[PDB]
């Protein structure tokens, strides 16, 4: 019900020509097992000057039980949050 | 997106309200849902909540067993049953889109509705006596009626009709100045007298 | 955390800055939210998580959260900018709000209020009942606290909030209820309006 709408918003803002999303900026690569979006808002907090994941990181605090203010990959944002949309999609089963 | 309040009123202590609440313009079984009042003249205060992924409900302490927060999806409305309603319950009551997720909190609150007014008052309806204040500036005291409003004429010279003040026992009183045609209808009287030293 | 402190007055003149502070235990470990409530209408979300503004928010309006203190800056303070600003969090499965802080933008020089104690009335004398009506005019800000008397008399007072006028100064009301034993007794009530540190006083005789 509420993740079909993070879903969706991940979507829209994958979308076919827009601008690569948040310019050049990448971040840190998350496993996509368990405390996803705990791990996904942690990855994105550090993302400066982008407002088109401002819904996004706005949603996502709503699925994290506490605040937020391993390092193996760095990846593009574009990349990041297709990979997760992906994610998200499955759990949606 | 809008929050269309509804069901406020006049009630006895112990009666009771069922507030609702219609919402537009967003998806509206995907967030929480939140009651907020503020009785007049002082602060805002949380009443309830119903997530928007949970049934889970949650209440300020002050109205636990008293009040009953719930929502119908289908007809994206939120509601409030108020039951043993006290003095304490007299506020406006905003309803207001709280957040996304199973942790809405952490999403927080959004956009508020305009209110409902919801009075609490053992006190019976009642017209005003009025009064000549003598003296430049002449007035005429309206005192004691219940419940509001009241309004005053002279028929604009500089004249003001202040604010009503509320008493101990639960009726109100005013004044208006010029430098008196008053009409209480909730309880259908309409007084006017006149002023000298 | 469970007690959101904010001091009750902030006041600055049109183009300076306005520092709105929220106080609570560990209160840099939850998300702040802020609030703004123009007088007549509902509030309307200014700033949420410590320091996001969200669509359609001036952007003079800024936000930070640290320690046990959350601030709520606004650069350049406009005259539409004058509202009841109040802090929030969320603490043992409730919202917890600020007590809140009315900010007022100084837009025109101060006035000091105009006061018409008025006795009680012949008609009122003989129902057993006195009422002093004390009326305050004509002052800017919209802030006074008024104090009856030349004992301190602490019951029988009601006073009435502050409201704006027809030339947007501020006008209030102050009534002390008497019997009437206690009106001819003592030799002049007196009724003391301060507005910003001084003090206009008038008194009444039978």
């Amino acid at each position: 019900t509420a993740l079909k709408e993070l879903i969706e918003e991940l979507v829209n803002i994958t979308q076919n020509q827009k601008a690569p999303l948040c310019n050049g900026s990448m971040v840190w690569s998350i496993n996509l097992t368990a405390g996803v979006y705990c791990a996904a808002l942690e990855s994105l907090i550090n993302v400066s000057g982008c407002s088109a994941i401002e819904k996004t990181q706005r949603m996502l605090n709503g699925f994290c039980p506490h605040k937020v203010s391993v390092r193996d990959t760095k990846i593009e944002v574009a990349q990041f949050v297709k990979d997760l949309l992906v994610h998200l999609k499955k759990l949606f089963r | 997106v809008q929050l269309l309040e509804s069901g406020g009123g006049l009630v006895q202590p112990g009666g009771s309200l069922r507030l609702s609440c219609a919402a537009s313009g967003f998806t509206f079984s995907s967030y929480a849902m939140s009651w907020v009042r503020q009785a007049p003249g002082k602060g805002l205060e949380w009443v309830s909540a119903f997530s928007g992924w949970d049934v889970s409900t949650y209440y300020a302490d002050s109205v636990k067993g008293r009040f009953t927060i719930s929502r119908d999806n289908s007809k994206n409305t939120l509601y409030l049953q108020m039951n043993s309603l006290r003095a304490e319950d007299t506020a406006v009551y905003y309803c207001v889109q709280d957040g996304l997720g199973p942790y809405f909190y952490n999403y927080g609150m959004d956009v508020w509705g305009q209110g409902t007014t919801v009075t609490v008052s053992s006190a019976s309806t009642k017209g005003p006596s009025v009064f000549p204040l003598a003296p430049a500036a002449l007035g005429c005291l309206v005192k004691d009626y219940f419940p509001e409003p009241v309004t005053v004429s002279w028929n604009t010279s500089g004249v003001h009709t202040f604010p009503a003040v509320l008493q101990s026992s639960g009726l109100y009183s005013l004044s208006s100045v010029v430098t008196c045609n008053v009409n209480h209808k909730p309880s259908n009287t309409k007084v006017d007298k006149k002023v000298e030293p | 955390s469970y007690e959101l402190t904010q001091p009750p007055s902030v006041s600055v003149s049109p183009g300076q800055t306005a520092s709105i502070t929220c106080s609570g235990d560990k209160l840099g470990d939850k998300y702040s939210f802020w609030f703004q409530q123009k007088p007549g209408q509902s509030p309307v979300l200014v700033i949420y998580h410590d320091s996001k503004r969200p669509s359609g928010i001036p952007e003079r309006f800024s936000g930070s959260n640290s320690g046990d203190t959350a601030t709520l800056t606004i650069s350049g303070t406009r005259a539409m900018d004058e509202a009841d600003y109040y802090c929030q969090a969320w603490d043992s499965s409730t919202y917890v709000f600020g007590t809140g802080t009315k900010v007022t933008v100084l837009g025109q020089p101060k006035a000091a209020p105009s006061v018409t104690l008025f006795p009680p009335s012949s008609e009122e004398l003989q129902a057993n009942k006195a009422t002093l009506v004390c009326l305050i005019s004509d002052f800017y800000p919209g802030a006074v606290t008024v104090a009856w008397k030349s004992s301190p008399v602490k019951a029988g007072v009601e006073t009435t909030t502050p409201s704006k006028q027809s030339n947007n100064k501020y006008a209030a009301s102050s009534y002390l209820s008497l019997t009437p034993e206690q009106w001819k007794s003592h030799r002049s009530y007196s009724c003391q309006v301060t507005h910003e540190g001084s003090t206009v006083e008038k008194t009444v005789a039978p």
